[PDB]
RNA sequence: AGCCAGGAUGUUGGCUUAGAAGCAGCCAUCAUUUAAAGAAAGCGUAAUAGCUCACUGGUCGAGUCGGCCUGCGCGGAAGA
């Protein structure tokens, strides 16, 4: 379950989603996963999908995982009044803009691939969908 | 109208013939006795099939045609059981001359036009078992 | 072979873009050569059903403008983020 | 399926062997197994007959290859034909004993000479 | 009857119907198919 | 789409099994007669047999298939 092995800062500040996504193109697979709208992916919710659709391969082809969890979250415990500093770190997310590329593929049959990628997106928070990579 | 395929000279078994023919009203040891008669020609670990014809009186008419492809090619490239991985592991050789014998007893046996529908019927079979052409 | 009909962009700028993207047509430009750059529009559909096709890219095509055809070749091309959309076209002067 | 192309090419087999064979018989080919039917095409195969099975407006644009052309309307019903390359006769005679064989099917009508042959007429081939 | 918000085809014999404004899924063959919407 | 017809030989392909015969499981999946017929898409057997399907010929007679993009609606939807 991905997270940064280490890290100059041990939280931060919970910082805004805007505007839209950088790689918005499949660069080594043929096919790929886009997200469509905007949402935090916890590492949890990636490492369950990335096994999902490593279930609907057979362990074949090849599969990148573009994104990656590397802002840490904080929750305070129940029963905590307010202040007394910030909570402590529970998990970690990846901040995601619409048009990103969670997953990407190859050396599989087109059909397969866009189920793999149904079963994946299951798992996700977030609207998703299939692409294609294109010449230019 | 039942078919199957009973080792050379042999019969009356009870788990290979008498029950699958002899819920069909056919008396068992006419068939048996008259088929190791006939097939007593056969060599002795080939199945050979036959086909057993019954009527509405139970007399019955079984022609008793050649041994299988799969056991003569059992047979014509020395073996006793073909490939368990067909054409990934290859367990034997016959040259086309055994082909062609297989598809002489199978020229009796088959559909085919030429000698050359018959060898390559006989070539299909040599691929299912693995068996190679040489 | 590939024709694309145009017509020369009056206007500019994100207004004029998108204006031109909301009545299902789109900005392009055509640089390259001795000549001055040349804006402008197209339709969508035509385009994007005519890039389903690979050559697309790796061929001279004419673009029809103001009864004049250009030859050019497909430079770049932006595309929006998640539609199955075109945002714009480089045609460098073939 | 098939394709227009292969629809092309097929009327253009089946109008290459019309023009070379000698004599036809057209006939039903329904309710028989393939059994027997394979059991037509050895006895074809030994007769020197070229059997088939062919759509019927495809066998439209075949005959029109003449001199089949009073065939048109025995193309009504399903059609298996019987081309004797070698010699004529041979299918004619082979059909009728294996419609009464069989007691299926008809085998409807004949073409020899340029003219087509009732039912119960074909005893002339 | 499998009564839920997401309904399907679980073979080639089922077959979609809305009736009364309900979607529901018929099975001839397997009873177990039988569902409604809700 | 419906409705008539056929869905073949080698062969029960070999492996394995008390049995596997298209249909436990493992591997190949060829060739023949072909209009077409998967070494078979499901029910079926102790294993068969038995039943449809893929596929093709017939009858029919002019439009039909399923994705993409969007507009408005349906279900998902229970509390004093
Ligand atoms: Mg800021
Ligand atoms: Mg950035
Ligand atoms: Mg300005
Ligand atoms: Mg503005
Ligand atoms: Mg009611
Ligand atoms: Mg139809
Ligand atoms: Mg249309
Ligand atoms: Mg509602
Ligand atoms: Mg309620
Ligand atoms: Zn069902």
């Amino acid at each position: 379950m991905l997270q940064p092995k280490r890290t100059k800062f041990r939280k931060m500040h919970k910082g805004r989603n805007r505007g839209l996504a950088q790689g918005t193109d499949v660069s080594f697979g043929s096919f790929g996963l886009k997200a469509v709208g905007r949402g935090r992916l916890t590492a949890r919710q990636i490492e369950a999908a990335r096994r999902a659709m490593t279930r609907a391969v057979k362990r074949q082809g090849k599969i990148w995982i573009r994104v990656f969890p590397d802002k840490p979250i904080t929750e305070k415990p129940l029963a905590v009044r307010m202040g007394k500093g910030k909570g402590n770190v529970e998990y970690w997310v990846a901040l995601i803009q619409p048009g990103k590329v969670l997953y990407e593929m190859d050396g599989v049959p087109e059909e397969l691939a866009r189920e793999a990628f149904k079963l994946a997106a299951a798992k996700l928070p977030i609207k998703t969908t299939f692409v294609t990579k294109t010449v230019m | 109208y039942v078919k199957l395929q009973v080792a050379a000279g042999m019969a009356n078994p009870s788990p290979p013939v008498g029950p699958a023919l002899g819920q069909q009203g056919v008396n068992i040891m006419e068939f048996c006795k008259a088929f190791n008669a006939k097939t007593d020609s056969i060599e002795k670990g080939l199945p050979i099939p036959v086909v057993i014809t019954v009527y509405a009186d139970r007399s019955f008419t079984f022609v008793t045609k050649t041994p299988p492809a799969a056991v003569l090619l059992k047979k014509a490239a020395g073996i006793k059981s073909g490939s368990g991985k067909p054409n990934k592991d290859k367990v034997g050789k016959i040259s086309r001359a055994q082909l062609q014998e297989i598809a002489q007893t199978k020229a009796a046996d088959m559909t085919g036009a030429d000698i050359e529908a018959m060898t390559r019927s006989i070539e299909g079979t040599a691929r299912s078992m693995g068996l190679v052409v040489e | 072979m590939f024709t694309i009909n145009a017509e020369v962009r009056k206007e500019q700028g994100k207004g004029a873009s998108r204006r031109l993207r909301a009545a299902n047509k789109f900005p392009a430009i055509i640089y390259g050569g001795k000549e001055a750059p040349l804006a402008i529009e197209l339709d969508h559909d035509k385009v994007m059903n005519m890039q389903a096709k690979a050559e697309f890219y790796s061929e001279v095509l004419t673009i029809v403008v103001d009864g004049k055809e250009i030859k050019v070749k497909a430079q770049d091309v932006q595309r929006h983020p998640y539609k199955p959309k075109l945002q714009h076209i480089d045609f460098v002067r073939a | 399926a098939l394709n227009l192309q292969d629809k092309q090419a097929i009327v253009a087999e089946v109008s290459e062997v019309a023009k070379g064979a000698l004599s036809a018989v057209v006939a039903d080919s329904r309710g028989v197994t393939v059994d027997k039917m394979t059991e037509l095409r050895k006895a074809g195969r030994e007769a020197g007959v070229y059997m088939r099975v062919v759509r019927n407006t495809l066998l439209r644009r075949a005959v029109e290859g003449t001199p089949f052309e009073c065939l048109k309307d025995a193309f009504v019903g399903p059609t298996l034909i019987a081309y004797v390359t070698e010699h004529p006769g041979a299918a004619a005679r082979l059909f009728k004993e294996f419609a009464k064989a069989n007691a299926k099917f008809e085998v409807k009508a004949a073409a020899f000479e340029g003219e087509l042959i009732p039912a119960s007429q074909i005893d002339r081939l | 009857m499998k009564v839920r918000a997401s309904v399907k085809k679980l073979c080639r014999n089922c077959k979609i119907v809305k009736r009364d404004g309900v979607i529901r899924v018929i099975c001839s063959a397997e009873p177990k198919h039988k569902q409604r919407q809700g």
